[PDB]
């Protein structure tokens, strides 16, 4: 009846401009049990001088909208119609639940009948500083049937 | 004044060849990944190939298409051999600040910018 477990993907450090960049940095969340909360942290423009000045988030309306595969296209889709009963609070620690505040959170429901995979991107690869390029952070959420 | 210009389209018979050109104007494209996409009329655009600053090939063109980059010519090429009628479509090129990114065997295109106007490819007997 209550959630006591959370998976956290936190890119706070991994997307900084690097000489090897841009690189893909991946965080996979595989869920196969009910009522798991998922929290994704991505750095904000201006959180450090330079370093994130051109960061972007995909989908811009995460977590309500996610990237997911439909045929041979990655499409932006409403999460609440991909997975019925998911809980998304409008705010997270009194701020908008949106990557413009640095954090998104949602809680998966008691039952999922079909394997469902979706993605979020925190993309720093347009930020350039001193010959270095930021990285592209990708979160893959892989929900297996449960309940 | 940044620009990407596709050319090389044409009309051939099955088994023929074309070479598509993606020419950069106003930046050097070897700091960017370059992706080739195609859209048959009425259908969804699909990834064909990508070269980063490895390489991506859609399963359907493996062994027939080759992507390459000429740093001096500020151009990325797509050599298309053994063309089939299924390859008919408008072909587009675009640039990505990030690496060629593939998720679930799909070329990720949300980072793609400065899409060229496109070049027509027709394979018919």
């Amino acid at each position: 009846a209550s959630t006591n477990k959370e998976y956290v993907c936190d890119f706070t450090d991994q997307l900084k401009p690097t000489e090897s960049g841009p690189k893909v940095k991946k965080c996979e969340v595989k869920v196969n049990e009910p009522l798991i909360k998922v929290k994704i942290i991505c750095p904000l423009k201006g959180s450090v001088e330079k370093l994130y000045d051109n960061i972007e988030y995909v989908p811009k309306k995460s977590p309500y909208v996610v990237l997911t595969k439909e045929e041979t296209k990655l499409k932006e889709k409403l999460l609440s119609k991909l997975i019925y009963g998911l809980l998304i609070s409008p705010t997270v620690n009194e701020k908008e639940n949106n990557f413009k505040e640095g954090v998104i959170e949602f809680t998966l429901p008691p039952v999922v009948h079909k394997a469902t995979v979706f993605y979020f991107i925190c993309d720093n690869s347009k930020t350039e500083d001193d010959n270095k390029k930021g990285n592209r952070g990708i979160v893959e959420v892989y929900v297996e049937p449960y309940g | 004044q940044v620009q990407l210009q596709e050319s090389g389209g044409g009309l051939v018979q099955p088994g023929g060849s074309l070479r598509l050109s993606c020419a950069a104007s106003g930046f050097t494209l070897d700091r960017y990944a370059i992706g080739w996409f195609r859209q048959a009329p009425g259908k969804e655009r699909e990834g064909v190939s990508c070269i980063s600053s490895s390489t991506y090939y859609a399963d359907s063109v493996k062994g027939r298409f080759t992507i390459s980059r000429d740093n001096a010519k500020n151009t990325v090429y797509l050599q298309m051999n053994s063309l089939k009628p299924e390859d008919t479509a408008v072909y587009y090129c675009a640039r990505d600040h990030g690496p060629c990114t593939v998720l679930a065997d799909i070329l990720y295109d949300y980072g793609m910018d400065y899409w060229g106007k496109g070049t027509q490819v027709t394979v018919s007997s």
